Order: structure tokens, then sequence, then C-alpha cells
């Protein structure tokens, strides 16, 4: 047993090839509409794969009008997670992603102006596997 | 309490449904009538004297293990055989209070994905009726359905006579020569029709 975990401090995100270092949360999932159909002779139901759909959520602290200016244009998100205790790093890129809604305005009381972005992505590429 | 009984007679089988008819029974009744319009008066309803055939339908499942029981496959084979039966079936439904001769119009079984042993059944019945094709005078009506069946081969008893066998087993009783003229009956019976013995096997016609 050894400590080889990873921390969000190591996260590096290039929104369209630009380091959006101000994003303090990110998550992306690649789900499949697995059809499940029940066969006559088989007791247990059979699950059949289907087409995949990529969704991603990304929220941070506002520092400019980047996303509002970006609009619904297609773009790319490159995510790099690097182990610092030992060398090696994971690197992912969402092949073609679009926003589902512009967080046009958001603010409340004395709190910092947080920004939340949600969208979908067609596909992905796994550039490094650790 | 509710039960369903199908008392087939051409096959002496008294089937009792293992399972009650699922969600809800229902029987319609619709008076047999026609509509006619009359100039400067409009529509009118004319009753037609005859009655109307009405249907009873429901659905069940024949379970594999349960109170008397039988295999669902054989039961389906039993009912599917009965569908083609020209003779009528007696249907009795206790709680619904239905009792009368019917005939199965349609029948269908089904094996669901699970529960492969059971067979979901959907059955429909039609009310049955009969077609009964000198010295005119009032007499008893011929309302009684004649649903009764006997073996096609008769074993003569001690007190029997050929006329008596004809009446008990072929109706009018004067029908005895039909029994006698069959060559098998002629062979077993003596040349005298009036003489007969306990035992002799005899074959009623039809």
């Amino acid at each position: 047993e050894e400590a080889s975990f990873l921390n969000g401090s190591d996260v590096v995100i290039l929104i369209d090839g630009v380091e959006e270092l101000y994003m303090e949360e990110i998550k992306a999932d690649f789900e499949q509409d697995e059809q499940s159909i029940k066969l006559l002779g088989c007791q247990n139901e059979i699950s059949r794969v289907g087409t995949t759909k990529g969704s991603f959520s990304l929220n941070g602290y506002k520092t400019d009008s980047k996303f509002a200016k970006l609009g619904f244009r297609s773009f790319e998100i490159i995510y790099n997670l690097s182990n610092s205790e030992t060398l090696g790093y994971e690197s992912i890129r969402l092949k073609n992603c679009r926003l589902k809604k512009l967080p046009l305005i958001n603010s409340k009381a004395g709190e910092i102006v947080k920004i939340e972005v949600e969208g979908s992505f067609r596909g992905y590429d796994l550039l490094n596997e650790l | 309490v509710i039960d369903i009984y199908l008392k087939n007679e051409k096959e002496k089988i008294d089937f009792h449904f293992p399972v009650n008819p699922q969600d809800s029974l229902s029987i319609k009744k619709e008076k047999r009538f026609e509509t006619v319009d009359i100039v400067n008066l409009g529509e009118f309803d004319i009753k037609k004297e005859g009655e109307k055939i009405r249907e009873i339908s429901f659905k069940t499942f024949l379970p594999n293990l349960y109170s008397e029981l039988k295999n669902p496959i054989e039961v389906v084979a039993m009912l599917e055989k009965w569908v083609d039966q020209a003779e009528p079936l007696r249907l009795i439904i206790t709680g619904f209070g239905y009792n009368g001769l019917v005939t199965i119009s349609s029948f269908s079984n089904t094996q669901t994905a699970g529960r492969e042993e059971d067979r979901d059944i959907e059955i429909t019945f039609r009310t049955y009726r009969e077609l009964k094709i000198s010295n005119t005078k009032t007499d008893l009506k011929d309302n009684r359905p004649n649903t009764q069946t006997k073996s096609k081969i008769y074993t003569v008893k001690a007190s029997d006579t050929l006329y008596k066998i004809a009446k008990n087993l072929l109706g009018k009783g004067s029908r005895w020569p039909e029994i006698y003229n069959i060559p098998e009956n002629k062979k077993v019976i003596g040349k005298n029709p009036n003489i007969i013995k306990k035992g002799k096997l005899v074959i009623p016609s039809k």
C-alpha cells in the first residue's frame, strides 16, 4: 500500500488551448444509452449497447466575459491531470464540445462572482493513461 | 367467491379454471332494433323481435404450481381442441352469476419473458343457441337444450329390449332398425331383433 493519489491542485485545463486556470471544478462523463431487452428463454434480461453521448459540467470564478463572448461556438477542452508524487500524467481532450447555456449573469450579495457552464461533447481522446 | 367451470359434454370433461378472470368481467346487452325516419316526423325506433348473440371475454394465466391443477400446455391443448368443437359448452361463473351454454369464439396463449412455465390466456365466449329445424294443437315448447352425450357403443343390460335402447339412446325409439341394420349389430345380435342378451355390445349410429 502506498500513496499515489491525485489532487485537483494538479488539474490543468486548456479551454480551446488557453489555460483557464480560474476554474475550480470540472467533471465530464461519457454515457451510453444501453438498451435492455428481455429474452423469452433467458431468466436475466439482456443489455445491448447503444450510441454514446458526452456531457460535461464546468464551473469556476468569473474573471472576464470569455464564455459570454464565446457563445455557442464549437471548441475544445483539454484536461491534464499530473501526478506529482511520482511522474506521469493523464491527458484528455473533448473532441468537439458546445455550451448548452451561457451563464450570462450571476451574482449575489458580497459573494465572489461565480460562473457555471454546462454543455455536451461529441467525442473524446485519451492522450495519456495515468 | 368466484369460480369458472366449463362443462364440455361431447368430451365428458368438467374443466375448472385454476385462476380467476384477472381484472374484471363484463357482459353487454343491446336490444335488437332498427331506426327508420318518416317524412315530416323524423326518426323512430322499431324493435326487432329476435334476440342478439352477446360475448363474454376475459384473460388469465395458467400457473405451473399452485386447488386441482394440470399442466398449462395440456390445458391449452385441451381448450384449443374445444375451439373447433361444434357441440356447445356449458359455462358457469359463480360470483358473476352467469350460467348458460356458450362456445369459444377465439383463444390465445402467451409465454412472457419470465414465468416461462405459465401461459397467459385470453379467451372469448359467444352465447350459444340451437336451430330446431299434423293435428295442430297447443303442446309443450321445445325450449330445453338437448345437450346430453352417450358412448358410441352400448353394452346390453338384462332388462333391456331393442326398442328401449333406441329410445333411451337414439330418441324416438322407433329408430331401432337403424341400430339393427348395422352389419356389426346384425352379426352380434341374433337374426331375431326381438331377442337380445345381456353383455352383447351394440353400436348406435352416428
